[PDB]
């Protein structure tokens, strides 16, 4: 359950395919899909995003703000690489979320549950044990102090 | 003024200059020493981040959340209620540092600079220029 | 004449507009692009914009004009991937030509108009092009589809 | 067993993305597919005589069939924009409407598209996903429920 | 007739043949030729160079402008690769003749058959129709307003 | 002062450094960068040429066409005659400009810097700078 | 955990420690940087100070510690070297824990903060380290020298 | 500061940094032209060796000698004996010349940018630079 | 014939270190020395059943092998360190102190260790060095003249 | 007996194998070993380096003389393919030699039966021919106005 | 075999050499660094300008002096152009001897100076020049020619 | 049929450094050339008995065959130099008269010479140029018309 250096490389491959054009579409439609699923498996979750306007889904404020989620699994994915850089990021990416009270560790293991169910579902041939293994490692480090 | 060829110009050869893995990090790394060579006074700023050494990973971490912060704008080119919204986030993160703004401008002078040797004589400066410029004037 | 729109010509083109679909959201430039072509086109010769009524350019953005842009882009698409097989494309232009013909107002001088408009454009996106090789490619499409005007 | 959703629509466009490619791949991935569709159905060669459907060579087809595969991309790239498709499928659903195609061949076709596209990707696609997005594209087409 | 993109790769390598050394010997007796093939089927052009010294076609003052014609031509032929940049400079090229009164259309033709003649002697396995769609196209846009 | 074994190698070294097609254009953008990053002001005189954008095509045809005139009194290094009558005319080009004499000292410090990355440690900066520097005399 | 410390993992870690090699003079590396850890560990538990009684850790620069620092050093060397023959690794591995079994004092918490110095240390020196890589294989190595306490 | 990690990480990074034959020779001379273009006046104690062409074999000898001079401290890093009688040596060989004491750090400035071009984003600034800094002190 | 000196040390400090190499390069050529050394005296086998010495492709035999070459590295790494180089070999001494091994062993294992070393290196070795060195190294091992 | 381009890329390949580290253990004692055949074969030269302190063989200025010396030796190696810049420095290191009063063209000499002598012991299949020949030259140009 | 303008040293001198006849006007450059040579040569021992009477030197940039400065040149180049062929040189350079030996006054200290002033100028027509196999290759050759002498 | 006029030296001078080369394409090139001439004229050969002649293979054969290809070298660049070339053809002919060479023996190897260079240069040469330049260069070494 270690994230190997073959599954980092293998998900440098797959990142390739969801990750595609330099527009917004792709990238604001597949994480409000992967938080629509956060929000029907846990509900109160839904509360902590009402500074980014959940209650206007469309509004602009709220997709840049799944824009930000994109881009920020995106730069944690292109670190995979550069394992130090990386360490260091994550502690930054663990002191955004501690400073948001309401933000759990049930709700990052949620959010995994969430991209493991919708990855596959945007991608074929995809390789969803090697990412959950490379993920956990990823959340296990943002959620360090969270609960 | 970045009308769609414009934009449309900046996000493709923002695509081939930017990279993927490493090829950022190495980006990012010469960007930033190229600025703080020509202006020392912008390492006080950057205290928290290790700004005095741009080779710590606490450097390269930042200066990686640049070049994605970038990488958001230039993506939101073409959808102005998304860039609003984007340019107003990040000028909250700048707005309270001591940042004189024409520090984003000698940002920009280096950007130019540094992408012009990756992309070199095919760069689209006219379009650059406009295009990042209303990205800089959004946070400045 | 083989040394207009000639093999290596040809095989320019190709690689330099291929260019424009490395990444997938093609229908957001091919809409972008194709609206600000006819957008400029109308602005020149007023008269077009009568031409694009059934279409609605009146609402560039809406989704009627929206599936125009694509079409044409599409259009375009079709000749430069068939520059290959030269009896295809005369195939595919003929059909084009058919297609501009029975539609009034749609005169020569919209065609040549367009093709400067285009040979403005492309460079603007596209951060390598061969003027002369366009050109000449160009000239051949534009020319065989306004054959019937 | 799958609607054409979000999530399908953009798999979908990926995918084809990877499989339309350009040039003489094109042509060659244009003729697959009409080859294909007169193998499952080939009584429906008889629709395609103004445009020489009895030689899938002849240059004459091969741009019919790019010019098919023109349209066909046209709504797949626009799957998440309804708008815009309900605008593109009535424009094709016109340049049908009179012409004797019974749903047999819609069904054909779409067989053969999902078969040439499965050879183009090998494994690297999702044959239900393909299933309900050339569904509710024909659908279109056909002006039929 | 158009100045295809095999044309301008032609006359690449020709012009590797006729452009050798950096010295002026060469491209002094070349364009010299050119000249008095010009001079000898349209005379009257030959007034159009006394401020250049024609009356004394050993001067340097009039070697100099044989080698600015020569360094004209490789400019342009330098650029046959860079075909903005030579649209641009191909305007420069028609301004600096349309202020010189006398220069014609017609004079553009003949400088047009003069190469013609002495290239085909300077060098072997010359490929002269190449070299006559280009330079027909380049003296096109050259002499598009002279007349 | 440029005796007969200096004029050859640069005329030499010239060959190489120069190149073709668009290795030439390449060359002059480099230079010109490197100029008026260094002196902003010489961009005014160039405003016919858009100084303002040395990646657009109208400044790309002047750099080469500056490159191409380099060209021609490198190779009159041996003939005197010719290259008084060049240099004079040259001249004449540059004379009614608000051009400072030192703008030309300023372009033969960034042609040697250029010139010695493309021909590294061989490049005969004695040699350039007596030979050029003569150039440089005639039309400043 | 067949993606612990896995084939390309162990590879990386190999290649990246033979660089530490490159040069002749091994020992004086060997004896400088075996030595700062251990002196680390004993700074942080103080009583690791008290088990290095017999290798003079008292005077780290003596040639009593400097032989350890060696015997250590190898010792990791042995087990990144049998990275690729995980039967031979274990059986070295097993070895070592024996060795530490019979010395009292050494406990489990020693081995943890050793693991922790030896992250940070290895950066210090490799300027080419996959944290991530070296990790897993460090943490396998270090466990199964500490079960046998 | 330069402890043990440190000191070996910068011997390692001068390894491949320096290079061999004429690699060095080529690293020599963009380190003395970088220098020399920042601050002119360098050029004036440099008198005896043609500092007024780096590209001159006489130049090359003396960048040479230095390059080997930064090698020998390098290389002792570890043997404070030997480092401080090595830096006086070196000091002795400085001492009756002109040189501002900011020379020096002028030098080291130069020195880590082309090795930071060299090496790359592994470059350990924080080591070098600490460590090389004392080398400098001892001769500065 | 030649001492373990300075020059022949650092001779054989180099030509270790280009033999010695690493992963299954170095597992072979810890299994090379105790085969040649096992070939001259069969009978020093019956000391490594402990190690299952009966089979020199047996893991546990491979680690010891190792083992003893990661010894042997320690000892010439600091034959030019004389008080660090006793201080090993007076562990060493103090872990073969107690088993009955006789010269004649170790006279062999240096033969082992000479004979596979030149064909590591081949001719880029010098015989005498080696011999003198490994003769060096033994005798603080055997703690005898 | 001249110093062939063979027997320079010789040397080369020679040189990085007594040059190893980057540490002065090893170029500290070929060098010494160097010396003290020198002051076995011409004993009155030890008493050139009082000012080193020879007296003090250990002694830290001692081993810093006999790294500026291997060094200088390294120096020579890397200049064998820049014979411009080796023809230059070869004089630099002359004059050093000559504000040295007592140094002979002997002595030198005996440097060069020195690492004859010494080297073929610290590296096997080391061409003591290609380096005598180069060695030499170097040593010619060195000495030229030692005695 | 044979380290005296060995294989290797006559293979970088025939490369460096042919460096300078890379463009066309050959003559030119052969008659300014010719006249250079012997210009020099004369500049530094007089006696020379008349050993050159019958070829002008007096008018070093005359037609007559240009014609030998071309000659010399060539002697030059056919050496150069001949050592990958050792047998076949010495017959050149043989010959090249004998019409040396019938000129009264040209004498073994003109080609040791003449050596010197080659070895100063070559560098500086040439960006790329080994001293040390120029050096062995032009003592060979300038030995041979004056051997008669 | 053709002067050796301003051109004609051109492109003689052009396609003269092309076929010329260097090393042992040069001697191989000076060979054929004298091949080509005693194939025609095989009585000149007898002219040639102190260097050699009778062996073409002859070092010092060689060694004469390269110094006449210099000598033509220095009229070929200077076609274009006059004064010069009549200076070079005059040491020639002062070298050649004496000696009694028939016309037709300059004529051999003037066809010689056309020969080896059309077959070293393919399609790339002109005959009638070259033919008029080498007649040019001969007048001045014969001294006759
Ligand atoms: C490079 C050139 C062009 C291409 C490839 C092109 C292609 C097309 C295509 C594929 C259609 C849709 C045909 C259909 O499926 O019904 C179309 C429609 C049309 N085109 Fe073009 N076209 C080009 C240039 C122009 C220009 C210059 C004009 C200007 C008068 C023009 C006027 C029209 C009009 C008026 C329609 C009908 C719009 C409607 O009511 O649906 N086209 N064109
Ligand atoms: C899902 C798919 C389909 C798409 C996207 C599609 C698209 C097209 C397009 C773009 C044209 C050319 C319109 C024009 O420019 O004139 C076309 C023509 C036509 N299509 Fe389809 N079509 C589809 C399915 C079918 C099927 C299943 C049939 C019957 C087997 C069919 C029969 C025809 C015929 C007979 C023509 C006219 C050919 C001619 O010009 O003579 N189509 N279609
Ligand atoms: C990565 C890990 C380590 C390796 C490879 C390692 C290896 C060794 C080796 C090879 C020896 C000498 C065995 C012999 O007698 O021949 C040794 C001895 C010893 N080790 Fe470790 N060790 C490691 C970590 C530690 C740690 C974390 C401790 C702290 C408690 C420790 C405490 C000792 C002690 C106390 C001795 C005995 C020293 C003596 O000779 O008195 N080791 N170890
Ligand atoms: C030059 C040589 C030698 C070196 C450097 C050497 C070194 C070693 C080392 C490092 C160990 C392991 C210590 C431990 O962790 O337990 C070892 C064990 C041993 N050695 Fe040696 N040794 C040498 C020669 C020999 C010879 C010649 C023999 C007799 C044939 C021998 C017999 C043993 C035995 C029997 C063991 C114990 C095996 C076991 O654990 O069951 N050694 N030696
Ligand atoms: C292959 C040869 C040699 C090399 C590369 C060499 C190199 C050097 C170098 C780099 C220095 C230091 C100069 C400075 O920075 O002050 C030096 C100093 C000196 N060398 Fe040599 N050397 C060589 C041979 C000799 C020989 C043969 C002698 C005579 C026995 C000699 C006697 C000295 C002396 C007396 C000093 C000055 C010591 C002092 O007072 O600091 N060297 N040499
Ligand atoms: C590397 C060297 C040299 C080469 C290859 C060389 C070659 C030649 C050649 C090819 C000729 C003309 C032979 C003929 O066709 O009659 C010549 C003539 C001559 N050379 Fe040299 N030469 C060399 C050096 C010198 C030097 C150093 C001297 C000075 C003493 C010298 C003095 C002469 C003289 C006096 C003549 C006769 C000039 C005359 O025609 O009156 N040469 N040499
Ligand atoms: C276009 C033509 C020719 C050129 C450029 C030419 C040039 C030369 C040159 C440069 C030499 C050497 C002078 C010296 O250094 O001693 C030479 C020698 C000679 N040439 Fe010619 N030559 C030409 C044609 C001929 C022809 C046609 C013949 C008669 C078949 C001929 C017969 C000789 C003989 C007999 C020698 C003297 C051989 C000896 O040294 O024993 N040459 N020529």
């Amino acid at each position: 359950d270690c994230c190997s250096y073959e599954d980092r490389r293998e998900i440098r491959h797959i990142w390739d395919d969801v990750w595609s054009s330099s527009f917004t579409d792709r990238r604001v439609a597949i994480v409000r899909a992967v938080f629509d699923d956060l929000f029907k498996h846990y509900p109160t979750s839904k509360a902590l995003f009402e500074r980014v306007k959940i209650d206007e889904p469309e509004s602009g404020e709220f997709k840049s703000h799944l824009v930000r989620v994109a881009n920020g699994l995106k730069l944690l994915i292109n670190l995979l690489d550069d394992t130090l850089v990386l360490q260091s990021h994550l502690g930054h990416l663990a002191d955004q979320h501690i400073q948001r009270k309401g933000v759990t560790k049930e709700y990052f293991r949620g959010i995994g549950e969430a991209f493991a169910r919708v990855l596959p579902q945007v991608l074929s041939c995809f390789n969803v044990d090697a990412w959950n293994r490379c993920f956990h490692r990823l959340v296990a480090r943002i959620a360090k102090d969270l609960p | 003024e970045c009308l769609v060829t414009e934009s449309l110009k900046v996000k493709l050869q923002w695509a081939s200059a930017f990279g993927h893995a490493h090829e950022r990090v190495a980006f990012g790394l010469e960007l930033w020493r190229d600025i703080i060579d020509d202006h020392p006074e912008i390492k006080a700023p950057f205290s928290r981040v290790r700004g005095d050494n741009i080779y710590s990973p606490e450097f390269g971490a930042h200066s990686q959340r640049v070049l994605s912060g970038l990488d958001i704008t230039i993506s939101m080119l073409d959808t102005p209620d998304m860039l609003a919204a984007q340019l107003a986030h990040l000028k909250v993160q700048h707005v309270e540092r001591n940042l004189k703004p024409e520090f984003f401008d000698i940002f920009l002078k280096h950007l130019l600079h540094v992408l012009g040797d990756r992309l070199g004589t095919h760069f689209d400066f006219g379009a650059w220029h406009d295009c990042v410029d209303q990205i800089i004037d959004g946070i400045k | 004449h083989e040394h207009c729109c000639s093999e290596e010509d040809h095989r320019i083109v190709q690689k330099q507009w291929d260019i424009l679909w490395r990444d997938t959201e093609s229908s957001k430039i091919k809409i972008g692009f194709g609206r600000l072509l006819l957008t400029k086109l109308a602005k020149d010769i007023p008269e077009v914009n009568d031409l694009f009524k059934r279409v609605d350019i009146e609402h560039a953005e809406g989704p009627k004009f929206s599936a125009h842009a694509l079409r044409i882009l599409n259009g375009l698409d079709l000749a430069i991937n068939l520059l290959d097989d030269p009896p295809a494309l005369d195939a595919a232009l003929d059909h084009l030509a058919h297609q501009h013909e029975v539609r009034e107002g749609v005169q020569k001088a919209h065609f040549k108009k367009f093709g400067e408009i285009l040979a403005t454009g492309l460079p603007q996106v596209l951060d390598d092009y061969d003027a002369l090789a366009w050109k000449s490619c160009l000239k051949g499409i534009l020319t065989k589809i306004s054959s019937r005007l | 067993k799958k609607q054409c959703g979000v999530l399908e629509g953009l798999k979908v466009k990926s995918e084809w993305g990877r499989a339309y490619g350009s040039g003489h791949d094109r042509e060659a991935f244009s003729q697959a597919i009409w080859r294909a569709t007169f193998a499952q159905v080939p009584e429906s060669r008889s629709l395609f005589k103004r445009v020489h459907g009895d030689d899938t060579s002849h240059p004459a087809f091969i741009a019919h069939a790019d010019r098919v595969l023109g349209g066909l991309d046209i709504a797949i790239s626009t799957l998440d924009q309804p708008a815009t498709l309900k605008e593109e499928l009535d424009h094709l659903q016109v340049q049908h409407e009179g012409r004797k195609i019974p749903d047999n061949y819609f069904d054909a076709f779409k067989t053969a598209i999902l078969h040439v596209v499965a050879a183009q990707l090998g494994r690297c696609y999702d044959r239900e996903a393909w299933d309900a997005c050339i569904d509710h594209i024909e659908d279109g087409i056909k002006g039929h429920h």
